[PDB]
DNA sequence: TTTCGGGGGGGCCGGGGGG
DNA sequence: CCCCCCGGCCCCCCCGGC
């Protein structure tokens, strides 16, 4: 088959600042400055799948209007980004002439700023101070800390926080309804639970198990999205007997074909983020996984080494 | 203020070495055109504003160590402004400008221009809290003006009420030195 | 390249068609379904060495297509230049652009995705979004770690599992009727146990053993083939060192290790393998036993892999089993 | 050096026709058999095919017993090929089952040789044959027109949109610094005959394409004064050159509509 | 597009113009009322300065209703005027309230019409006012000698001093690597006028100027067979290039004593 | 400080085209 | 025959985890 189905993360994209879920003062925000105008340098961070670009595109739309082809310049990581094109593309967007309603202004967009360098971010500090009057910036990032100080003190601060599960299920519950999908409560609870506080994963998997298997429930849904290997090497570093943690690191993680490496980073990680254990008893468990993350990456990955970790993370904490 | 003529540039030029010979190089000890035409006795003078000395890269070809050298036989006023005056790139400039230090500002200077703005703005300020929202822009007046007008859009009172969620919202995550 | 006989057996068994791939039934369902009602999502096979995610990528491509497939879709690889500028104009440009031949969606595969810069990851993100219209992605990969999360966040996810023991013996069926080989149930189980769930082993072992016999017409595959021309130890070495290494003395276990290794020229690596899979289903009143088991034999494993004195090694596992062992009686 | 030989009057027509597609591909495929030379090779971005056919009639002697496939790198055949002169004569010869082709350059007048050897490459290209096509619009013009048109409107943006509609030809660009628009006219002349537009229509067209592949295509110029567009909305547009026993054929994919 | 209609009966005409400064400033304001076409500009390092003027009679068919100022990026309009032949007839269109301009080039033997559409700039930049003055010394020589002068001092130093005494004129240029002079006396050809070169001081006069403003504004030779240079005791020195209903002037600051 | 590799930006050099 | 435009090396400077 040659045809395509459209994503529902495209066709359900919302249009509008009203269709979008979560960080319900920072929306009303933007809506109050849609209807008056005015709108500030500003940059808007968060982490991946919340609606960011959307927020930016939606209020992009809403300010303009007719003129938005005319009086949007939209640059991300895809396209040329260097100093020279910000010398010059972005210049003469800037000094561009284009007359606009009393309260409205060009509006660069630049998507995914944290990639940009140091270079251009410094030549951008003078342009957006000179012609402030008739254009303004936003950038949408994941990382805020990457925009240097100078951009960030020109600009309006606006960090997104993650979706609640109640948003999550909100949303995937109006897109049913618009598509009339069979589901079920625990598929849902599920859907959500592997989300994780991402709505384009939370979209997508649920647009995968209705294409795979129609009906929306746990069994189906879990056979789509793999349950999160973190909690299996949280259950595996937080197991009381050395065997019951080497029965969970070869059945559930060794045999089902996940590497050493990512086994052995994926520990690291949860071990940094285990709040329920002491930190000096968190430092020695992260020397001990540091030591045999080395031996892996000299090129012993083999399930011996991890065997011979989970034993000294065992003894340590006895 | 002293009836010059200003020749800025700034990090949105082109200011390698080459640029730098065949661009501003010409200028230090050049009459300017628009003074004459525009006739002060320091009208027909230039004072070169150098802004964002900080935002040039480069070990040689970025024209650090040209712009030290130009400030040695400059025929009229040169003013050089950087953000960070300690970094590598800057030993060029150790002793050969006069160094000037603008610190961060005190609540009590800015509480007045607070004041007016807030009332002019037609929303409320308490003054009680402006040291805290200072707190939170790190002395940056800038960003403390920018905080107001994105704050006021939708809360018309600023007090102890909210103050607490402004300021971690708007938290200026600097980078600590060593 | 005279004919496709001399071709490695790795090669030369490569599945051409979505009905040729064994032991990842799930998937494999799931991707036919998504092709037949056209819903085909961006897709992520994450998966060990050799279990199918590069021929199982090639079947869809060309079941989407035909045999003209390789000119319909765009197939990047470790191999190939993959920088930031190649995703911003290669990429962009076949992504954004209609088919030559055909009026179908476009295919887009990057094999070995994980060896991709992050700047390069980065940048396909909105090369993803805008085009999703009219192009799909596919990345494959054997570590997550290296992708971004912004990257696996737009990618339904696929884990392709170590390969089941049936797969592996259908396989092994299919290559002997093509061979006209002969397999007896010792050897095809060695063979399986020395696999590890990796069908190349399979393919390369069983081309050594082939080659291994003076009439591979008549003659038989048997245990004994396969040991040797792999060189590994026997089920009986091993159960005859760990043995001697439990119940006898220091110089009798000492003398049944050397003799043991002599016989065959085995390497020590191998027989610490061995000892520890068996060791494995022992049950241990103390677990401190399992303890120094598994601290002492890793690091002698991790000093064996730098290379060193060969005999001290040797004594170092034996006195290792010891000592692991004296804690199972107080 | 018996099996493959073919001689070129001129070294200056072989080092024309390579020059004419040599920066749209690298990798391609030249298929000798005893009616003549073809080849097709795809672009990296799979955008853009070539795809060149050359007659015997071109070359003063040809002999090919079987056919015979050379895989070759346009850049090094390039870089052998600006060696000669333009008054010596060329011979490409080859041999069975070769692994390399040697090009030989001839000047009887001052009794010069010179010898060049190319190791050949194994590409798994198999040639594609392009199903004969009806197309909605066919226009032929002179290749000097297209060229400026195209240089011209390449430089205001990175898209060219060549509409075809009753007797009207228009080449629009949009871009961030301006908009420009050509539009052009059937007409003939007796006197200069060359100059012509031709136009035959049967459906409107309407097609986007990349200003880059444009300017690549345009470089066949030098082989022919006119060129032949053909363009229809269900498939890529076929810009044709015309050899005086052959032809360079590009066909060029059009941006997808969205 | 009504309010302003201006055809050069050859586009060579105003891209010859506009290559003449296009070196030395990049924004341009160009005001155009019933009178023709201004245009005044400041180079970056505020020391040179473009003046240039066409009249009426420069134009086949010139109508502008009220004046009206159009910001111009001098890279855009070449850009765009590339696109046009010489035989053609340029036309300028401009309407009320523009956001752009359109240029059209047509060829009357054809049928084959250019339309092109170029994006104004918001310009804020100040007009100064050049009242008449005085000079001290006016000479008049051909273009081509003046830019080979030039453009043979420049290769040696930055910096070209000009001195003007009776019936003598002087370019030196002094660098590191070495010096050159040159020497010039007033001579008139009846035979060829077009080289005499002529020379009016009422007071000596020593001037230097820098090497590049004089590259660039050399570069509007080709614009007029001559070129009249008027220096004064401490005021910019001019360069003009005279056209058919029109001027090139180019204001240069010297270096201060 | 710095043991590869990637990315970016700036400087010349030289091929080709135009007058 | 000489000058100018513009593609391609060559070099040098700077991250490198989340
Ligand atoms: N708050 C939201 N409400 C509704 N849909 C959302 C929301 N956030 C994300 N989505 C959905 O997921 C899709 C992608 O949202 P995006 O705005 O691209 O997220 P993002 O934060 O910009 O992703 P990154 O940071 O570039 S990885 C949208 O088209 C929506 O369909
Ligand atoms: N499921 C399978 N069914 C049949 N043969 C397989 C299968 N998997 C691997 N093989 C065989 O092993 C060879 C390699 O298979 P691949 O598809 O390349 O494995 P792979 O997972 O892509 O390896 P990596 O991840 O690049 S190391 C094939 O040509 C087959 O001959
Ligand atoms: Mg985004
Ligand atoms: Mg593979």
């Amino acid at each position: 088959t040659l045809s395509l189905q459209l994503p529902w993360v495209e066709k359900y994209r919302p249009q509008v600042l009203s269709d979008i879920v979560g960080n319900k003062e920072t929306i009303d925000r933007l809506q109050q400055i849609a209807k008056d105008g005015n709108m500030p340098h500003m940059i808007i961070s968060g982490m991946p799948g919340i609606g960011k670009t959307t927020s930016v595109h939606c209020l992009a739309h809403e300010l303009l209007g007719r003129s938005y082809a005319d009086g949007v310049l939209e640059l991300n990581a895809s396209d040329d980004r260097g100093i020279d094109v910000v010398r010059n593309q972005i210049k003469h967007f800037a000094q561009k002439k284009l007359h606009l309603p009393p309260g409205k202004h060009k509006i660069v967009i630049l998507d995914e700023a944290d990639s940009m360098t140091a270079g251009a971010q410094q030549a951008l500090r003078r342009t957006m101070e000179l012609y402030s009057n008739s254009t303004r910036f936003a950038f949408a990032c994941n990382q805020s800390n990457k925009i240097i100080e100078p951009l960030q003190s020109r600009c309006a601060i606006l960090r997104y926080s993650k979706l609640s599960d109640e948003d999550v299920l909100k949303r995937l519950l109006q897109i049913i309804k618009l598509e009339d999908v069979k589901y079920t409560n625990d598929g849902l609870e599920a859907i959500i639970f592997t989300a994780e506080g991402d709505m384009r994963q939370a979209i997508n998997n649920l647009q995968s198990t209705v294409a795979g298997h129609g009906l929306v429930n746990a069994d189906n849904v879990f056979k789509i999205v793999d349950s999160p290997h973190p909690l299996i090497v949280k259950k595996m570093l937080l197991a009381s007997n050395l065997e019951d943690s080497i029965q969970i690191l070869r059945t559930d993680l060794w045999k089902k074909g996940y590497s050493s490496i990512d086994i052995v980073t994926t520990s690291f990680r949860v071990t940094k983020n285990l709040a329920q254990v002491k930190e000096s008893v968190r430092l020695e468990m992260i020397k001990e996984i540091g030591l045999t993350h080395m031996r892996i990456l000299e090129g012993v990955g083999t399930y011996l080494q991890l065997a011979s970790m989970l034993a000294k993370i065992h003894k340590l904490n006895n | 203020e002293l009836g010059y003529d200003i020749l800025e540039q700034n990090a949105s030029d082109v200011r390698s070495k080459t640029l730098l010979n065949a661009g501003v190089k010409n200028a230090l000890d050049n009459m300017s055109v628009v003074g004459y035409f525009k006739h002060n006795l320091n009208g027909k003078h230039f004072v070169i504003i150098m802004d964002e000395v900080d935002g040039m890269s480069g070990g040689d070809r970025g024209g650090v160590g040209q712009l030290a050298q130009f400030c040695r036989k400059t025929s009229t006023p040169l003013i050089l402004i950087c953000n960070e005056r300690n970094l590598p790139k800057m030993r060029p400039f150790d002793r050969v400008c006069l160094d000037i230090q603008f610190r961060r500002p005190d609540a009590n200077s800015i509480k007045s221009r607070l004041m007016t703005i807030a009332i002019r703005e037609k929303f409320k300020l308490d003054p009680n809290v402006i040291d805290r929202l200072i707190q939170t822009t790190r002395g940056d007046i800038r960003q403390v003006i920018n905080l107001l007008s994105t704050i006021s859009t939708t809360t018309k009172t600023i007090n102890h009420e909210n103050i607490n969620e402004i300021s971690k919202a708007w938290e200026k995550n600097i980078a600590l030195k060593p | 390249k005279r004919s496709k006989e001399n071709l490695p057996w790795v090669e030369k068994y490569r599945p051409e068609t979505l009905d040729e791939v064994y032991g990842q039934n799930e998937v494999i369902t799931t991707v036919r379904k998504f092709v037949d009602e056209g819903k085909l999502p961006h897709l992520l096979f994450y998966g060990p060495p050799g279990t199918g995610k590069t021929s199982t990528i090639v079947a869809l491509a060309r079941e989407i297509y035909g045999k003209n497939y390789s000119n319909m879709v765009l197939e990047l690889n470790a191999s190939d230049d993959r920088g930031i500028d190649v995703v911003r104009n290669q990429i962009k440009d076949f992504a954004s652009t209609r088919q030559i031949f055909s009026k179908g969606f476009k295919l887009i595969i990057l094999d070995e995705a994980d060896a991709m810069t992050n700047a390069a990851q980065n940048a396909l993100r909105r090369v993803i979004e805008r085009y999703t219209k009219n192009t799909r992605f596919c990345v494959l990969a054997n570590y997550a770690h290296k992708l971004t999360p912004a990257l696996l966040s737009r990618c339904t996810r696929f884990r392709f599992q170590p390969l089941p023991q049936e797969a592996i013996e259908r396989r092994i069926a299919n290559v002997l009727v093509h061979e006209k080989l002969k397999l007896s149930p010792n050897a095809e189980k060695a063979l399986i146990e020395l696999s590890n769930g990796d069908m190349r082993r399979v393919l390369n072992v069983l081309q050594s053993c082939k080659a291994t016999l003076d009439n591979p017409d008549e003659d038989e595959i048997s245990d004994d083939v396969i040991y040797e021309c792999c060189g590994a130890p026997r089920p009986s070495d091993l159960k005859a060192v760990l043995k001697s290494i439990l119940e006898d003395d220091w110089g009798t276990a000492h003398y049944t290790l050397n003799k043991v290794r002599s016989a065959k020229g085995l390497a020590l690596i191998d027989l610490i393998e061995g000892i520890v899979k068996i060791l494995e289903d022992y049950e241990l009143q103390n677990e401190e036993t399992r303890v120094h088991l598994l601290t002492k034999l890793a690091d002698i494993e991790y000093s064996i892999s730098k290379g060193g004195n060969d005999q001290i090694q040797g004594s170092a596992v034996i006195g290792a089993i010891k000592a692991s062992f004296e804690n199972e009686t107080v | 050096a018996s099996m493959l030989e073919a001689k070129f009057e001129e070294a200056s027509l072989f080092k024309r026709i390579i020059d004419g597609f040599k920066d749209c591909v690298q990798l391609v495929n030249f298929q000798c058999k005893e009616d003549g030379i073809i080849a097709q090779a795809v672009d990296d971005s799979r955008v853009l095919l070539v795809s060149l056919e050359i007659g015997v009639e071109a070359f003063q002697e040809y002999r090919c017993d079987h056919p015979v496939t050379l895989g070759m790198d346009l850049t090094s055949l390039s870089k052998i090929l600006r060696c000669g002169n333009n008054t010596d004569t060329l011979t490409l010869i080859a041999d069975n089952t070769p692994d390399s082709i040697i090009l030989l350059f001839e000047d009887t007048k001052k009794d010069r040789i010179a010898e060049y050897s190319l190791k050949l490459m194994d590409i798994d290209a198999d040639f594609l044959k392009i199903e004969e096509l009806q197309y909605d619009s066919t226009l032929s013009l002179p290749s000097s027109e297209f060229s400026k048109i195209v240089r011209d409107l390449s430089q205001l943006s990175d898209s060219i949109n060549i509409m075809i509609t009753k007797e009207t030809i228009k080449f629009v660009a949009d871009g961030d610094i301006g908009s420009g628009s050509v539009i052009i006219k059937p007409f003939v002349d007796m006197e200069h005959p060359e100059t012509s537009i031709k136009l035959e229509m049967d459906q409107p067209v309407d097609l986007t394409f990349g200003a880059k592949y444009l300017l690549d295509i345009i470089k066949g110029s030098s082989l022919s004064d006119r060129v032949g567009i053909r363009l229809s909305s269900e498939a890529p547009a076929l810009f044709q050159f015309d050899l005086k026993s052959g032809f360079l054929q590009f066909f060029l994919a059009p941006k997808f509509n969205d």
